[PDB]
Formats: structure tokens, C-alpha cells, sequence
RNA sequence: CAGGAUAACCGCUGAAAGCAUCUAAGCGGGAAACCUCUUCCAAGACCAGGCUUCUCACCCUCUAGGAGGGAUAAGGCCCCCC
RNA sequence: GAUUGUGCGCCGAUAAUGUAGCGGGGCUCAAGCACACCGCCGAAGCCGCGGCAGCCAACGUGUUGGCUGGGUAGGGGAGCGUCCUGCAUCCGGUGAAGCCGCCGAGUGAUCGAGUGGUGGAGGGUGUGGGAGUGAGAAUGCAGGCAUGAGUAGCGAUUAGGCAA
RNA sequence: CGGGGGAUAAGCUCCGUGCGUCGAGAGGGAAACAGCCCAGAUCGCCGGCUAAGGCCCCUAAGCGUGUGCUAAGUGGAAAAGG
RNA sequence: AUCAAACUCCGUGAUAGCUGGUUCUCCCCGAAAUGCAUUUAGGUGCAGCGUCGCAUGUUUCUUGCCGGAGGUAGAGCUACUG
RNA sequence: GGGAGGGGAGUGAAAGAGUACCUGAAACCGUGCGCUUACAAUCCGUCAGAGCCCUCGACGUGUCGUGGGGUGAUGGCGUGCC
């Protein structure tokens, strides 16, 4: 029969992603990506097989075209009438983290293992972090030409 | 030291000394038969090329035949008075590789 | 209506090469 | 699996089925799946035949 | 109104079962000898005798 | 009241296009509209927050891997007059 | 400078529960459009191995070979189970009939002379004949039992209390 | 598809078509969607090859290759006209 | 306790072009919603469309070639009526 | 123990025959035992699927096997019957 992971033979790793002068899109991409695991070539959808990530320096994300004014971000507490909305601007200038929490929280599956899984993600957004301790790994995003 | 075996169109993973279930051939029990092969793997070595695998020979013995698990089906649309029975179960054979 | 011209508009889906049932 | 296991070790899955069918060996998507679980230097070895009987350019027009 | 459907028996023992009643605490009072367990809202009638005990 | 960024509008410096133009680079003013600023709810916000003080110790059992049971301190609860 | 024909474009744009006219995140470092090229995933389609059935040919007293195998109303053919009976047989206080399990078995309606507990008095196989011979629904009927439910009320216009 | 009744309106009605489908049809494709595209279910197999559509993640496969256009989220609602 | 013709037994299982329900299994084949007529339109007779058998069995269908008559699409007007 | 009702000891083959008395099913209500659930959007099933528990063999403390059973954390699919 295929191979299946047994109790105990999962492991995990520390990872670090700078978010320097970098595309939105590519970021939560790689993001996603490295949450899912599906690099890892122990992959089974009904267990997660997800790693660690850091992501540091979220207020200098780069966004291309005029999103600066003309893409909201929405939501409404529920009771008539209270539909208030916010731009990206203001939302950077406020909570530098929030919109990277969105957009990954949104780039994963909306069932139960994603909502386990979002538990998986640090996002910060200065250059430095307390997690020196365990030794995180730098990864970059690359391209495997074909 | 294992390699890969062809058999009813389909092909298993075994090693020495494996038992697998194998879909019915003609043979008498007790005998042994011939097969294909598909790869070998021997250590860091590995055998692709066609002529090198079409030499290679796997030789196995034919243990006992046996029969898998019955299954019921049923055919069913709604609102039509169709109702369909039906069973069926397929028929197996168990060996065991002596060498390759 | 807004209803009416929605599904004849949609029917300009290249999947479906332009004719569906119900306009 | 094979997709995660190939672009892992560097090469496309589709340039890797590429590869298989132009050297002609004929295994099964089962059988490289488990052979990358348990034999990485199998499965790298394979991918090096592969990326040998590659054409020159997957871009010809041939 | 009246109900529309029966409802799960689940539902039905899961909403029985808060209906229930409390025992009530206890006291050791001595009178003619013995002890014996009265309420402590009774101690002064078990003191002075002006409660029946079985 | 006051502050921040805006719609309608009013502008400063300016080639494309020797001129001109509130604009394609930039810089400004401009409302009971929007955000803080008023009162109240709010850490079941699952990232389940923060600052402090109190006790931080007595046994038994299954078999020593943990768990269960009994006896305690801080505190809480029951009953009683309101 | 102008008229000419062309690919893209801008304005003209406005209804009621909450953006709501790319599916979402999001994408102009295209993941947008046009023209060429190379690849891949993608079904019950085809191919590969095996089981059964219908029609037909060959030779044969069933092997091979060629085609086919969805169905509502409907037509034809072939079957399982229950009862009473003629005939011939076998079982049974060393436990017959139902019921409740385990283990198995047939392509179906199902089967077990295979085994465990309860019971105490008739049953099975083979081949013929006869059926009041097979349920889920008709706001069906006889009997038993579920929720609302330990909820409403406890059937006035006077009213009880105390010692023994 | 070629026509009548209609305001060259209807998911309207009445015709003709060795015309398709559904009705009496599962799968895959378009989010859901009988009448649209591919494709006709004798049964089993932890095997290969493909049509329609797709290949950033949701979601399997190309953030494919070469030459050109886009400043409008046009892409992802429509006409006289400017 | 019911009156635009009371109640009970019978004729009596009064009668419906109308609504409802009709049960164990498998193998093979497999439909129509069209035309004519009807105190007729939600009824029904005949025809076409299915199945089983009998008889003559390729007479069925597609393509190539050959012999055939039409009065549409189009087009035209000192060729007729406008 | 007021009785109702019940426990010993005896009758009898049985008292799983005690006048409510043959054989005693389903709705229905239970006690004990094993597993699972208090951050979750389910015409309540299926295909995968860790852990735990019961069991049959060979090998030893638990580990495999042409092994069975109950539970199911978690992923895909999925619009009752006549
Ligand atoms: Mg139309
Ligand atoms: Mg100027
Ligand atoms: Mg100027
Ligand atoms: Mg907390
Ligand atoms: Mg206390
Ligand atoms: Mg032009
Ligand atoms: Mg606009
Ligand atoms: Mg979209
Ligand atoms: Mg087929
Ligand atoms: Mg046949
Ligand atoms: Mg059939
Ligand atoms: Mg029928
Ligand atoms: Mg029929
Ligand atoms: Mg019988
Ligand atoms: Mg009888
Ligand atoms: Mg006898
Ligand atoms: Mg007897
Ligand atoms: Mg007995
Ligand atoms: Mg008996
Ligand atoms: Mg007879
Ligand atoms: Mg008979
Ligand atoms: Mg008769
Ligand atoms: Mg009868
Ligand atoms: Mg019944
Ligand atoms: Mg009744
Ligand atoms: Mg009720
Ligand atoms: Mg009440
Ligand atoms: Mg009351
Ligand atoms: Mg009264
Ligand atoms: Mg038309
Ligand atoms: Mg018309
Ligand atoms: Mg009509
Ligand atoms: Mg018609
Ligand atoms: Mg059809
Ligand atoms: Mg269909
Ligand atoms: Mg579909
Ligand atoms: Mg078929
Ligand atoms: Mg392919
Ligand atoms: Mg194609
Ligand atoms: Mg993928
Ligand atoms: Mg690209
Ligand atoms: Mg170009
Ligand atoms: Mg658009
Ligand atoms: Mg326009
Ligand atoms: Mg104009
Ligand atoms: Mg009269
Ligand atoms: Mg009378
Ligand atoms: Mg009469
Ligand atoms: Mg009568
Ligand atoms: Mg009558
Ligand atoms: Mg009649
Ligand atoms: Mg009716
Ligand atoms: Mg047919
Ligand atoms: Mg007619
Ligand atoms: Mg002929
Ligand atoms: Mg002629
Ligand atoms: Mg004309
Ligand atoms: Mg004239
Ligand atoms: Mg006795
Ligand atoms: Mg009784
Ligand atoms: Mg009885
Ligand atoms: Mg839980
Ligand atoms: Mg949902
Ligand atoms: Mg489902
Ligand atoms: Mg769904």
C-alpha cells in the first residue's frame, strides 16, 4: 500500500522570510506554499505536514499600480447599517501587520485544518524578533527554470 | 536489493522473500512461472536500459488461490420504481518470490 | 430588469460557445 | 507526491515525465512515488537520466 | 401555536436531564444518648425536643 | 471646541508642444459628509492580555508508566437576619 | 495640417438587507489582450488483465472464434420463499417447531443435515396437484407505545384560625 | 435553422426540418444550474493513452518560451454622440 | 342539537367521461405526445410508432454515375398589373 | 414490614410454571461496562484515515500476519420516498 505517516515520525523546522521591497502577491504565495508543505515530499492532505515561518520589516511591502486609495478592505460588525470600510493606506499607517494576516488567512483553506493551521504563522513588523533562540533558517524565493 | 515485476497489466513492488496478492493466472499450485521486469535497484546501482531489464528474469512460486471480499451493488433512481441487485466477487491467487 | 440582463449576458461565457438553454 | 518530490530536487514534473518517455522506461507513477518516500538517491539518479535524454531545446519547433 | 416536528431524542434527553432535584446538608446534634443526623435548620427544635424523631 | 485626511471648487512652481495650462513629476487651501476627540459594553479577542499579594505541602492504591482514591493550606460554597 | 483604414483606449454610467457586474485571496515585476512554439493534468471514452450473460459461425455431444449486454409504460423467458395435499423415503424426550447470536455460503429473491442460550411435540428432503401464497404510502382499520410535559389546569363572584 | 400572430416584446403562441438533447440519461466541463460542449454506464483491478477545459494558492497540472499593445482594475455591464 | 323536502330497513356492493392505492427476484427487447374523426377538446375509434411467431427473405440504407418535372432564394423590368 | 410486596426453607422437572400463571418480537424505558465530544455551520452516508480497546495465529516482554472485530480525531465527495 502507498506510504502513510505513522505517530511520531512528523517533523517541523524554524524559517524566516524577509519582506523587503517585495511583491504582495508573491510573498503570500510563498507563504502559503511553505504553511502547506508541499515542497516537503511527505505530503498527505488529512494531516498537516506544515513548517514554521517568519515574516519581518511587513511596512515596507511593496504594492504595485494606485491600491494605495482604490482597494478597500470591508467588513461589518452585524447589526443594520454598519457596514464601515478603511483603505490600505490608512490601514498600513495604522496596523502594519494586518493586511499580511488577511491575505494569508485568505490564501488558505477556510475549513477547520486551515483555521489549526493559521496557528502555524508570526508576522511582525520591525526588523528584529525574541525568537533568536531557535535558530531560524533564511529562505528566498526563487524561480526552477524549465 | 529489489525490483519491479509485471503482472496482468499491472506492476507490484517486491523484495526476496515477499508475499503479494496477484490477480489469477493459469498455473497449478506448487509450480513456479516465469515473469517480466520493469526496474532494478542493487545497492547504488540502478538498471533502466530495455535490453539490460527484457535479460533480467524474475522467478516466483505459485502458493494457493484465493477469493477477495463479495461486494453488493445496487442501482437506484429517484422517483422511477427502478430498482437493480446485483453481486459479485473476484477471484485471487497468493505467491511468493524465490528469486530475481 | 438587472435579473434579465445578467443570465443573457452571462450566456457570452466561451465554455459554452455561446447557446445555452433559456437564452 | 512526485511534483513535490521532483521540484524539491530541481527539475519540473513535466520535464520529468518528459524525460522518462524519451528514455523509455515504462514504470509507474506509484512506483516512483514510493521510491522517492524511501530511496532519495534512487529517485535522484533517475532525474539525472532524465535531465540527460532531454532534447536540446524544448523550444524547437521540431 | 403547536410544534411542527419531533424533536431528536438526543435533544429531547439532553434538555431532561438539568431537571433534577439537591440533597440538603446535614448536622450530628446528641439528645437522650445517641446521635443522630438532623438539618441545621432544625438544631434549636432537636435541642429542645419539640420535633418527632422516627 | 479642537485636530487629521477628503468630494464639489479655488490655487503656486511647470514640459511634452520655444507659448499657454492648477499635472503627466511635486507642493497648497476647502463641509452637520469620513477618522480620532463625548458616554457606555468589552480579554469565550483561542495570539484566551498586563501589575501585584497569598499557600507553595500529607498519605494510600494499581504496578512503578502514569493514573486513580483518601486527608489538608489560601479561598469558595451551603444554612441564618436583611 | 487634413481628411483615409485600422488594434487598443477615456467620457456619456443612475434604486432600494451588507462591497456583491473577475468565485476569493489577489494580479499590471500580468496571473490582462494579439500572433507563433513547446510541454503537461484532466471521465464510467480507448487500451491492459480477469469473471458472467444474449445472438451467430465452425467444428462438437462444448471448446474456440465475430458482434452485442440502460432504461419509464410495455412484451417475452427463466426463478426464490410459505401452506395443504398423492406417492417413496429419513429425523425426533439422547430434544422436533419459533426466537436471539457466532461462523460462513450463492450472480437474486437468500441458504446452512455448521455450530451456541430458551423452549418442550411434531418435522425435512425428492417428484406431482391446488393456493385466501409475498406491503411503505389509499388524510386505511384493531391493539400497544412516543413528543407538548412533569407545562396548563385542579370547574367563581365568602375566608378561615386555634386547643384537644 | 426558414416563417406567420405580436410594438420586428416576452422564459409567448402556431408551423416545417431522415435536426440535436431532456423527457425515458450517470460521468467530466461552465460555482451552484434537466433542454449548451465532449462523451453512451455487463462487472472487478492502489495500471497506461486522450476529447471538451485548464496549468499563482484555494485546486492537478507552465509566477512556460519568442515577438507586439494596455494606464484604464478597461481586463471583470450597453447605444446616439464627443 | 342537522331541513329549499326528517329519521331507520330494504331495492343497495345505487351510479361516476373524476381523485386516490395495487406488494417477491433475475435475463432479453424496447416506445409515442403525431394525422384523421367524434353532444368532441383532461374522453374515445382508426392510422404511425414496440414486442413474439409465421412466410419471401437484401427487396432496407450510404456513395459514385445517368434520365427526369418543378418556380422558392436571387435578380428584372419599353416583358405583362400596380 | 400496615398491607401491598419481598427473602430464606420446602412442593414439584423445572417457580427462566407462583392464579397479573406455555412459548415472550418491535416500537418504549433501563443499570453496568468499552470508545469519543465544550472553537462548531452536518438530508447525518461513503472512500481514505492516527490513537485506543477486544480477539486468532507465528514469533516473546511487544512485533508481524494471504488476520479479524468496536470505536472513531482529520481530508475528498455528496439536493429523502411514492
Ligand atoms: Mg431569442
Ligand atoms: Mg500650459
Ligand atoms: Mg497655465
Ligand atoms: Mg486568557
Ligand atoms: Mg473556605
Ligand atoms: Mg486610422
Ligand atoms: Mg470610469
Ligand atoms: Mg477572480
Ligand atoms: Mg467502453
Ligand atoms: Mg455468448
Ligand atoms: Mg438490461
Ligand atoms: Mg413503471
Ligand atoms: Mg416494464
Ligand atoms: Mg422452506
Ligand atoms: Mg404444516
Ligand atoms: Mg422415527
Ligand atoms: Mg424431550
Ligand atoms: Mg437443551
Ligand atoms: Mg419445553
Ligand atoms: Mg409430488
Ligand atoms: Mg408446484
Ligand atoms: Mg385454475
Ligand atoms: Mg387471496
Ligand atoms: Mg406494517
Ligand atoms: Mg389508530
Ligand atoms: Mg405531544
Ligand atoms: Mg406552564
Ligand atoms: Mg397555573
Ligand atoms: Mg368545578
Ligand atoms: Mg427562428
Ligand atoms: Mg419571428
Ligand atoms: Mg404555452
Ligand atoms: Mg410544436
Ligand atoms: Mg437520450
Ligand atoms: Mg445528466
Ligand atoms: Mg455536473
Ligand atoms: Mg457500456
Ligand atoms: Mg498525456
Ligand atoms: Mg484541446
Ligand atoms: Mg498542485
Ligand atoms: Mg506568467
Ligand atoms: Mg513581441
Ligand atoms: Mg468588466
Ligand atoms: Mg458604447
Ligand atoms: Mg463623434
Ligand atoms: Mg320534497
Ligand atoms: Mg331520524
Ligand atoms: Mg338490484
Ligand atoms: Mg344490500
Ligand atoms: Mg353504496
Ligand atoms: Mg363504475
Ligand atoms: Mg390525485
Ligand atoms: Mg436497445
Ligand atoms: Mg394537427
Ligand atoms: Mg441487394
Ligand atoms: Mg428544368
Ligand atoms: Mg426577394
Ligand atoms: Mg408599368
Ligand atoms: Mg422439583
Ligand atoms: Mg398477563
Ligand atoms: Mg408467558
Ligand atoms: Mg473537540
Ligand atoms: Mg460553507
Ligand atoms: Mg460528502
Ligand atoms: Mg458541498
Amino acid at each position: 500500500p502507498t506510504y502513510t505517516p505513522k505517530a511520531g515520525d512528523t517533523t517541523r523546522s524554524w524559517y524566516v522570510i524577509d519582506a523587503s521591497d517585495v511583491v504582495l502577491g508573491r510573498l503570500a504565495s510563498a507563504a502559503a506554499t511553505l504553511l502547506r508543505g508541499k515542497h516537503k515530499p511527505t505530503f498527505t492532505p488529512n494531516v498537516d505536514g506544515g513548517d514554521f515561518v517568519i515574516v519581518i520589516n511587513a511596512d515596507k511591502i511593496a504594492v504595485s499600480g494606485d491600491k494605495l486609495t482604490k482597494k478597500f478592505a470591508y467588513r461589518h460588525s452585524g447589526y443594520p447599517g454598519g457596514l464601515r470600510k478603511r483603505t490600505i493606506g490608512e490601514l498600513l499607517e495604522k496596523h502594519p501587520t494586518r493586511v499580511v494576516e488577511n491575505a494569508i488567512i485568505g490564501m488558505l483553506p477556510h475549513n477547520k485544518l486551515g483555521r489549526q493551521i493559521q496557528k502555524k504563522l508570526k508576522v511582525y513588523a520591525g526588523p528584529d524578533h525574541p525568537h533568536a533562540a531557535q535558530q531560524p533558517i533564511p529562505f528566498e524565493i526563487k524561480q526552477v527554470a524549465q | 536489493t529489489y525490483a519491479i515485476v509485471k503482472t496482468g497489466g499491472k506492476q507490484y513492488k517486491v523484495a526476496a522473500g515477499d508475499v503479494v496478492k496477484v490477480e489469477k493466472l493459469d498455473s497449478e499450485p506448487g509450480a513456479s512461472v516465469s515473469l517480466p521486469v520493469a526496474l532494478v535497484v542493487d545497492g547504488a546501482n540502478v538498471t533502466s536500459k530495455a535490453d539490460d531489464l527484457a535479460k533480467v528474469a524474475v522467478t516466483a512460486e505459485v502458493l494457493e488461490h484465493t477469493k477477495g471480499p463479495k461486494i453488493r451493488i445496487h442501482k437506484f433512481k429517484n422517483k422511477t420504481g427502478y430498482h437493480k441487485r446485483q453481486g459479485h466477487r473476484q477471484q485471487l491467487t497468493v505467491l511468493k518470490v524465490t528469486g530475481i | 430588469a438587472k435579473r434579465g440582463r445578467k443570465k443573457r449576458d452571462r450566456k457570452h461565457s466561451k465554455a459554452n460557445h455561446g447557446k445555452r438553454p433559456n437564452a | 507526491r512526485i511534483n513535490a518530490a521532483a521540484r524539491a530536487n530541481d527539475i519540473t514534473y513535466n520535464r520529468l515525465i518528459q524525460g522518462l518517455k524519451a528514455a523509455g522506461v515504462e514504470v509507474d507513477r506509484k512506483n516512483l512515488a514510493e521510491l522517492a518516500v524511501s530511496d532519495p538517491a534512487a529517485f535522484t539518479a533517475l532525474v539525472d537520466v532524465a535531465r540527460a535524454a532531454l532534447p536540446e531545446d524544448v523550444n524547437a519547433p521540431s | 401555536a403547536v410544534p411542527k416536528r419531533r424533536m431528536s431524542r438526543a435533544n429531547t434527553r439532553s434538555r431532561r436531564a438539568q431537571w433534577k432535584a439537591e440533597a440538603p446538608g446535614l448536622v450530628t446534634v446528641s439528645v437522650a444518648g445517641q446521635q443522630r443526623k438532623v438539618p441545621r435548620r432544625l438544631l434549636k427544635a432537636a435541642r429542645l425536643g419539640l420535633v418527632d424523631l422516627d
